[PDB]
């Protein structure tokens, strides 16, 4: 039904080779590969209309390479990555009759100096004060995640185990920890908001999850901290009758 | 050859208000135009297509036109909600080409519109067993605006908006924090301009 793409992140140290690949609609005999910076629009990669490559960008390095064997999917192939590779790698298709693209969720490439800058989060949520319960009958959960970098984290939260999405706000873009140097750690919070009543018992869980998407297991790491791999990093809360 | 632009390139709204969204191309000889709606860090939906040779096209509360010949095209966003933030592409396909290219985007956020506002300063501790603690700005209404501190060992969040759905209500929030010994909620927002009458509670 959708464009399916694997991964969804990959970090990488300069020179390493990378290979995402794309599922388009079935049957969609047009497919595109583009890539996307923060704060810009989508640059135009490549195109195939079933297997044959009919289109590529001019300037795009010989490093990159795409195929699309049997027509149906492609992967895009990356060797010896630098750090300009880094962006969103987006995959569209469209169907023969119709000039509708569909996007793919995108392959996040965030090609790094030296791995040992890559850092999980710390996850802590802070519990409501009594002052809004009285002044409000509303009462505000705090999720903070501090020190994670490469910026690649999704926030979620967990009432009782299941994900809500009412009364949730997550920050926009992470804050940097040092907003003037390039390799400063982010920090991110999300704020979420229950009745008094719902707060206020104590068999209610509340639980915020950090995803980080970090190193895989083939990576090589010589440090003593423990490798920093893609994980999930979370903390709670408990009601408080009162 | 082709250039497409799009302005403005950041549009702030209240919510209710239609809106309007600028694309513009300096080749002319195109073959479609497709404006498309991003979530950040995701992929695009394609929101509507309009041929070289139509003028229009509509869907639910959007509607764009295209005057091919001027290299335009407008995007019409009727009663804005909060939910309609995002960023919007314009892109263009070119007679003889495949490719679309796309304009810069515009980053649209909708403001909500605060019924009852009822500023205030919370202090939140931690769940863990701990020293910490964070500052909650909440409740004031969207013409509030969340100023970083003069202190660079003060983290001070933008605005964010949560919609309590069952309950119709939605309220503004930002977020401070600091390891710094004389940090406290009641200096945490000092640099914004807030409320008068923001409300900063008394001992726990």
């Amino acid at each position: 039904t959708g464009v399916s793409q694997n991964p969804r992140h990959k970090i990488t140290k300069r020179g390493q080779n990378v290979t995402f690949r794309c599922d388009p609609i079935s049957e969609h005999n047009r497919l595109y590969w583009y890539r996307q910076t923060l704060g810009q629009g989508p640059e135009f990669l490549t195109y195939f209309q079933n297997e044959a490559q009919l289109e590529k960008s001019r300037l795009l390095s010989d490093r990159f390479s795409a195929e699309r064997p049997k027509g149906s999917f492609s992967t895009l192939e990356i060797q010896r990555t630098e750090q300009g590779d880094s962006a969103m790698y987006l995959c569209a298709s469209s169907s023969w009759d119709t000039g509708e693209l569909f996007f793919g969720e995108g392959s996040r490439l965030t090609v790094l100096e030296d791995l040992k800058n890559v850092f999980p989060p710390e996850v802590a949520v802070f519990e409501p004060s009594e002052a809004e319960i009285s002044h409000t009958q509303k009462a505000t959960l705090v999720c903070l995640a501090t020190g994670f970098y490469p910026d690649h984290v999704e926030l979620s939260w967990w009432v009782n185990g299941k994900e809500v999405h009412s009364g949730v706000c997550t920050d926009p873009q992470p804050l940097k920890e040092q907003p003037a140097l390039n390799d400063s750690r982010y920090a991110l919070s999300s704020r979420l908001r229950v009745s008094a009543t719902f707060w206020q018992n104590p068999r209610n869980h509340f639980r915020c999850q950090v995803q980080f998407y970090g190193l895989s297991e083939n990576d090589e790491w010589t440090q003593d901290r423990a490798k920093p791999v893609t994980q999930i990093v979370s903390a709670e809360a408990w009601g408080r009758a009162d | 050859k082709q250039e497409v632009t799009q302005i403005p390139a950041a549009l702030s709204v209240p919510e209710g208000e239609n809106l309007v969204l600028n694309c513009s191309f300096t080749d002319s000889a195109i073959y479609n135009l497709q404006w498309f709606r991003q979530d950040p860090g995701k992929g695009l939906t394609s929101l509507l297509l309009i041929q070289s040779s139509q003028r229009e096209q509509t869907s639910g509360r959007l509607n764009a036109s295209l005057d091919k010949s001027s290299g335009r095209s407008t995007l019409y966003i009727a009663a804005s909600q909060p939910g309609d933030s995002a960023t919007y592409l314009c892109a263009v396909r070119m007679d003889s080409s495949y490719k679309l290219i796309f304009g810069s985007g515009t980053r649209l956020l909708v403001r909500p519109d605060i019924q009852n506002p009822d500023p205030a300063v919370y202090q939140l501790r931690d769940s863990k067993s701990s020293d910490k603690s964070v500052c909650l700005f909440t409740d004031f209404d969207s013409q509030t605006n969340v100023s970083q501190s003069k202190d660079s060992d003060v983290y001070i969040t933008d605005k964010c908006v949560l919609d309590m759905r069952s309950m119709d209500f939605k309220s503004n929030s930002a977020v401070a924090w600091s390891n710094k010994s004389d940090f406290a909620c009641a200096n945490a927002f000092n640099n914004s301009i807030i409320p008068e009458d923001t409300f900063f509670p008394s001992p726990e």
